[PDB]
């Protein structure tokens, strides 16, 4: 293992290089989507029109 | 500039080498490796120096054992693992004004496409 | 040294129109570079001016166009050159083509001279279209309709491209907006990509009919050539003056002078008169992807030519087969026109398909054959003359 | 017979200009390699769009979520 | 019109469908192309009952 | 790449030889750059490296005699006139000054086209 | 001065790279001296004659072009006639 | 540094490798978002459906 593998694996040959960037782009742009929702959606309790719901057209 | 990016290129065109440079360069270092013994003061040197660094003094059919086990994939390895994009030490006397800096030079030593 | 010589500026425009060396027996055919630069010039004055009077929208744009006709001062003018100069291109465009095939110019070392310039012919088609398509006549709506249409061809995403592209779901505001903010874009891409094509061709120099190499005699440009392309110029201004002047509606049918009625079918869905032989040739095919296929080909053929002619000499100067085929090839070309343009009738169906495998066959069997058998014969006439 | 008869070990094999074989068969791992940094390149800049999203993102498991509307009763009009 | 895009007219032609005049086709009350040179039937958009009203499309 | 006419081909056979000797003949007439005064290897292209080379491996007078003619046809080209009919290019002074130098430069490129690819069959 | 380019076919005045150029020699007359249109319809003349009588049959034979065309039309018209679908 | 160059080599192309993904992600999502203006607006998709009175007729 050691380091040695981890240059010959990804960082060798600049093809093995430009893949693992999009790979990671890739689920980085997930990660940070999932991040951000649950960041805004923890921000608002109770101010939203699906958390006002029952008080307005429930009771109709 | 373009004589140095030419030779750190073709240093590190030696990853993929074909097999008949390996050949035709064992044969070359075979014929000149006991050809430059003429004189017995340069035999005396050979016999001083190999015995002082190694220990012993390898008889020619060991030098040719050695030499016929090279192939081309220990040469591919061999740059692979000491040219294949390593730090260089460098060292220019005269009018090197225009010898670019140490990052570009360095640049050249592994190629892109691959 | 001069200042012409020394100042950036001033050099750069001496080193291209002043002085530079130039084959010394170029005949008239070499000036419709020139003619093509001031039409295109003419083209982007034009239609800066009468952009300030176009309003882009399905419930506007016709009656702004017949404002400016007859509202506007001196706007029957402005609509007359422009109409008429973008007929005007593709003649030119036509003959430079023309004039680069004849005498083999897409040969080495200007190969890179014939990409770049079959690369503006698209985008030149790809402008005409958009340009055309803006007034929302009866031709344009129906024409815009078909030809957009065509984008479904591709497998998967097929008509979603088609929606993208409409911005919506029929021919409406929307897509006339794009065709607007489009049209007004290309013709700059246009002169970049014809700066690219000139920086390109400067770096090896002009041909000479004769097809021998021009080093040992050349002549600046400055005093001769520069009085050479003035005949051409006149000539084309009292062309197209004529045209302006009393028959500005002569290219034009009559099924153009109408609003665009979304419910009323025209008789014949036609294009303008210079990308018919490419709608023949989509409408040759029976099947639908094959027929896109086809028409793409028809101008993308152009980028084989250098690696299908197998000949020692350089040109049809001294080919007796490539001057008869050539305009062979010509009438074949104006008989595709022909047929394009007319209705899709019995025989013409016939003499349609005929016509488009003629066409394809051309440029992908006689040529290495005609070129192989003149380098053969004589080859073999000079080798048995000793003995 | 033998080009350099003194060293029959050798060979000329079939070349149009420097491309030989020999060397063909070493530049297909970076052939394969660019082919697919090129795929994972086209599908990563092309994953918001509808069709894509509908037919290759969604079935598959345990992303599948992610990739789905979450939209109630409040939806188009 | 599937045959070259005309406007036929309901209830013309004795089929008492869509005749259509520019080549000679007739249709009937059902859609059913059965003479002239009109290479299929017409076709019907997707909706869905509601009320007393409709949505096409 | 380059002309691959098959003239070496037909000549195997005398009697296609025979038979396509008048046809050859109307052909180089018709071709007409004899009325210009030219040699056929003036009309070959010089933008290579091997044609560059084989160029500066003719002796002197041809070159001078090639320059002269090369200027002289511009020059008739220039006014839209041909030589007259005394003093055409006679078959006789048609001969190939260049296809060897050329043959040499090309053969002697080939050679070099075989030591790289060379393998070890062991 | 900026950079060494590529290797090309054009230089310039004096290193124009043609080949070696030995006994030449040019006359010429000043503008000013020759008359204009001199010689002129004469030399036009016999030009097109020349021209038309040699390159004339390469394009002469848009011949069966025109003919082509006459005849699908006729036939064209004349199938779309009464007695055309008998 | 006291160090082997692999880890030094390894640590100086990890920086860039997040700089690659990063961008890569940041330049999709804004070619998306802005090439998605082309597309039918929210006005003309309220306009495709149409409404019609069975009973009328
Ligand atoms: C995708 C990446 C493509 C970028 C090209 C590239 O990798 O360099 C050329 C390089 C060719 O050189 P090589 O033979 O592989 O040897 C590399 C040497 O170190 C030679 O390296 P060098 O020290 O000579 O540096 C060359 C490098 C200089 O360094 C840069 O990256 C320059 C950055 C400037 C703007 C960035 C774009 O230049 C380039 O990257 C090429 C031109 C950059 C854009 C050209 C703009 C107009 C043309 C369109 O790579 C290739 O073209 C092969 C394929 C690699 C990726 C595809
Ligand atoms: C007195 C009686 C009549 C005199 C009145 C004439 C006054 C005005 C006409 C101007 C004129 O003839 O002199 C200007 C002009 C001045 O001469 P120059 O430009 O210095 O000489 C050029 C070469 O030296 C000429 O070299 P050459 O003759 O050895 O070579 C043959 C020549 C042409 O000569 C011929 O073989 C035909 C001329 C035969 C005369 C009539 C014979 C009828 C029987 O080759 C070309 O120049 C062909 C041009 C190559 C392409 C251009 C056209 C292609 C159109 C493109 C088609 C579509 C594009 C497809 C690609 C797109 C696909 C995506 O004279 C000519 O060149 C005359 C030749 C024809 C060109 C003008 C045609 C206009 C109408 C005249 C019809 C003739 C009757
Ligand atoms: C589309 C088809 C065409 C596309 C492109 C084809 C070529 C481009 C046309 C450019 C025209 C260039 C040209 O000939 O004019 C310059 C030409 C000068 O050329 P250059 O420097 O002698 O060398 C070229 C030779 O023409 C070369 O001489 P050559 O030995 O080869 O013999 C050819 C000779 C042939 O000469 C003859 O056989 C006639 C002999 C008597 C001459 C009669 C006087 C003509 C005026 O050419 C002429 O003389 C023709 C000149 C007539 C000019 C025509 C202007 C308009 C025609 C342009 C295209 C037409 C297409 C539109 C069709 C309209 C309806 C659809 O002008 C003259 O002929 C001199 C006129 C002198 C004016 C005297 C009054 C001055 C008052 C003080
Ligand atoms: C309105 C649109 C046209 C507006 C006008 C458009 C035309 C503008 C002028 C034409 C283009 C500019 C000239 C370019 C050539 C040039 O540089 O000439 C300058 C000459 C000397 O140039 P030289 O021949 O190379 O000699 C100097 C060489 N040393 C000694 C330095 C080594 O020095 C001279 O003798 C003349 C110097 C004049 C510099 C230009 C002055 C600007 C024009 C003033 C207005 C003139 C009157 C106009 C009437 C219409
Ligand atoms: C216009 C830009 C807008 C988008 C911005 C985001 C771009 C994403 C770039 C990702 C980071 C770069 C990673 C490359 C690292 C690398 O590989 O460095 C290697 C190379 C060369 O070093 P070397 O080989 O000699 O090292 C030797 C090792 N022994 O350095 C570079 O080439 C730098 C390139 C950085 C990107 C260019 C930025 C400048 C453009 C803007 C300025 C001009 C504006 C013109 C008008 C638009
Ligand atoms: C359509 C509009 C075009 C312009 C309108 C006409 C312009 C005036 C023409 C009437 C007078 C001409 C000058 C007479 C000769 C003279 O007097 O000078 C002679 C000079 C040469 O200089 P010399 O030192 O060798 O002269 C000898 C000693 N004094 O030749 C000229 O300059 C030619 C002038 C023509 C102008 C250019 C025409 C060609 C345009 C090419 C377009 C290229 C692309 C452009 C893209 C925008
Ligand atoms: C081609 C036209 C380009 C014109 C140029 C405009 C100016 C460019 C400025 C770029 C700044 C970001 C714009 C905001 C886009 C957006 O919308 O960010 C909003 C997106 C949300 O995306 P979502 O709604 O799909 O989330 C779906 C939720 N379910 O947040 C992100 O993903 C974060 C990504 C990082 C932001 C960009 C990082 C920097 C990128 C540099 C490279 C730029 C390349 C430009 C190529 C031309
Ligand atoms: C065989 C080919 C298969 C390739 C398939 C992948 C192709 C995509 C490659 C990269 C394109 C990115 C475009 C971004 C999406 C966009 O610009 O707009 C996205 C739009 C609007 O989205 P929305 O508003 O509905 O949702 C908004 C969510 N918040 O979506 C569509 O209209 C679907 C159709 C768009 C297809 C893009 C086509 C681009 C050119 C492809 C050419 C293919 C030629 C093939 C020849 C054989
Ligand atoms: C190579 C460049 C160009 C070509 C080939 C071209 C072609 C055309 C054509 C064929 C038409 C149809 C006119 C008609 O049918 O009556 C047209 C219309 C139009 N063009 Fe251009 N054009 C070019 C450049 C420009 C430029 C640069 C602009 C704006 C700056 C422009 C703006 C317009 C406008 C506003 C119209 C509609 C006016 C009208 O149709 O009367 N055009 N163009
Ligand atoms: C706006 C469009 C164009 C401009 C401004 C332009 C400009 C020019 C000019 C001024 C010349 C010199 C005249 C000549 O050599 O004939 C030239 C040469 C040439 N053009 Fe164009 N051109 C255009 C379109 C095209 C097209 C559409 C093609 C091919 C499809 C093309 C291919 C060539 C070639 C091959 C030459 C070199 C001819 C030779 O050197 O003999 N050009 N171009
Ligand atoms: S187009 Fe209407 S039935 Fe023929």
């Amino acid at each position: 293992m050691a380091s040695s593998t981890i240059y010959n694996i990804f960082f060798r040959r600049n093809s093995s290089f430009y893949a693992t960037i999009f790979v990671s782009a890739f689920f980085a742009k997930i990660g940070f989507d999932v991040f951000t929702d649950s960041v805004w959606k923890r921000a608002n309790a109770g101010l939203t029109w699906d958390e006002v719901k029952p008080r307005f057209l429930n009771k109709d | 500039d373009d004589l140095v990016h030419f030779t750190l290129q073709n240093w590190a065109r030696l990853t993929v080498a074909t097999r008949a440079e390996v050949e035709r360069a064992k044969a070359q270092l075979r014929a000149s490796l006991l050809l430059s013994l003429d004189s017995t003061t340069a035999i005396a040197e050979d016999i001083g120096r190999q015995l002082l660094t190694t220990g012993r003094r390898m008889s020619p059919q060991e030098v040719d054992l050695r030499i016929g086990q090279i192939t081309e994939k220990d040469v591919a390895r061999v740059a692979s693992e000491m040219i294949w994009d390593k730090d260089i030490a460098v060292s220019a006397v005269g009018s090197i004004e225009g010898l670019l800096d140490y990052n570009r030079i360095r640049s050249s030593i592994s190629m892109n496409r691959w | 040294m001069k200042i012409l010589k020394s100042n950036p500026f001033l050099a750069l425009a001496n080193n291209y129109m002043i002085d530079a060396p130039e084959p010394s027996n170029i005949s008239y055919f070499w000036n419709f570079g020139s003619l093509l630069a001031c039409v295109l010039v003419i083209q982007i004055v034009i239609g800066i001016l009468l952009a300030c009077f176009y309003i882009p929208n399905m419930d506007l744009a016709f009656l702004s166009v017949e404002r400016i006709v007859r509202d506007v001062n001196y706007g029957f003018l402005l609509r007359a050159f422009h109409a008429n100069g973008a007929s005007f291109f593709f003649i030119f465009l036509y003959l430079h083509i023309g004039r680069g095939l004849y005498y083999g110019s897409y040969k080495y070392p200007r190969t890179m001279t014939w990409n770049i310039g079959v690369i503006i012919f698209l985008l030149t088609i790809i402008t005409a279209f958009l340009g055309y398509c803006l007034p929302a006549n009866q031709m344009s709506f129906w024409g815009a309709t078909v030809i957009t249409n065509l984008l479904s061809a591709v497998p998967f995403i097929g008509d979603d491209l088609v929606h993208l592209l409409w911005g919506g779901f029929s021919v409406s505001n929307p897509t006339l907006n794009r065709f607007f903010s489009l049209h007004y874009l290309m013709p700059f891409v246009i002169a970049a990509l014809s700066v690219m094509h000139l920086i390109a061709l400067h770096t090896n120099g002009s041909s000479n009919p004769l097809g021998v190499t021009a080093n040992m005699d050349r002549i600046p440009m400055n005093p001769y050539y520069l009085i050479k392309d003035l005949i051409t110029i006149f000539i084309f201004l009292i062309g197209i003056n004529y045209m302006a002047f009393y028959n500005p509606y002569g290219f034009m049918e009559p099924d153009c002078a109408l609003p665009a009625d979304p419910l009323k079918t025209p008789m014949s869905i036609v294009p303008e008169w210079y990308l018919l032989p490419f709608y023949a040739i989509l409408r040759a095919i029976p099947n639908f992807q094959l027929g896109v296929i086809a028409m793409l080909l028809s101008i993308l053929v152009l980028l084989l030519l250098p690696l299908l002619d197998f000949s020692a000499i350089r040109g049809n100067s001294f080919n007796p087969f490539g001057k008869f085929f050539f305009w062979t090839f010509v009438a074949d070309f104006v008989i595709l026109a022909w047929i394009g343009g007319s209705h899709p009738e019995n025989v013409f169906i016939t003499i349609g398909a005929i016509a488009t495998i003629f066409y394809f066959s051309y440029f992908f069997i006689l040529i290495p054959v005609y070129t192989i058998l003149g380098n053969t014969l004589i080859d073999l006439n000079l080798s048995s003359i000793k003995r | 017979i033998s080009f350099f008869p003194n060293k029959p070990m050798y060979h000329v094999q079939p070349h149009i200009s420097f491309i030989t074989p020999e060397r063909t068969m070493k530049t297909i791992p970076a052939f394969s390699r660019w082919a697919f940094a090129a795929v994972a390149g086209v599908f990563v800049f092309a994953m918001q769009v509808p069709k894509v999203k509908t037919t290759i993102l969604q079935p598959i498991a345990f992303i599948g979520d992610h990739f789905k509307d979450k939209t109630p009763e409040e939806d188009k009009w | 019109c599937t045959h070259l895009g005309c406007v036929p007219i309901g209830e013309a032609g004795d089929y008492g469908g869509w005749f259509c005049p520019c080549h000679g086709s007739h249709y009937d009350i059902s859609g059913r192309i059965r003479r002239g040179p009109a290479p299929l039937n017409l076709a019907i958009p997707a909706y869905t009952f509601e009320g007393s009203k409709i949505i096409i499309g | 790449m380059k002309p691959v006419s098959l003239a070496k081909y037909i000549q195997k056979s005398p009697f296609l030889t025979k038979l396509l000797l008048p046809i050859s003949n109307a052909y180089v007439h018709l071709s007409g750059y004899r009325k210009y005064g030219l040699r056929y290897d003036d009309l070959m292209l010089e933008e290579n490296d091997d044609t560059q080379k084989a160029l500066s491996r003719l002796p002197k007078m041809e070159s001078y005699d090639r320059v002269y003619r090369i200027r002289r046809a511009m020059q008739l080209s220039i006014e839209n006139k041909i030589l007259p009919k005394s003093e055409w290019t006679k078959p006789e002074e048609d001969y190939h000054y260049l296809r060897p130098v050329l043959a040499e430069v090309i053969a002697e490129r080939k050679e070099r086209e075989a030591f790289d690819a060379l393998i070890v069959k062991k | 001065g900026g950079a060494a380019g590529g290797k090309t076919y054009l230089g310039w005045w004096g290193h124009l790279g043609g080949p070696k150029q030995k006994g030449i020699i040019t006359y010429s007359l000043s503008p000013f001296q020759q008359r204009p249109m001199a010689g002129f319809f004469k030399t036009s003349t016999q030009n097109m004659f020349r021209r038309v009588m040699t390159e004339g049959l390469y394009v002469a034979i848009f011949g069966i072009a025109y003919y082509i065309y006459c005849w699908g039309k006729e036939r064209n018209e004349f199938l779309n006639s009464k007695h055309g679908r008998h | 540094t006291k160090s082997t160059g692999d880890r030094s080599r390894v640590i100086s192309y990890a920086m860039v490798g997040t700089m690659g993904a990063l961008t890569a992600a940041g330049a999709q999502a804004t070619v998306h978002d802005f090439l998605a203006s082309w597309s039918a607006s929210a006005d003309v998709l309220a306009m495709s459906k149409a409404e019609v009175d069975l009973s009328k007729i």
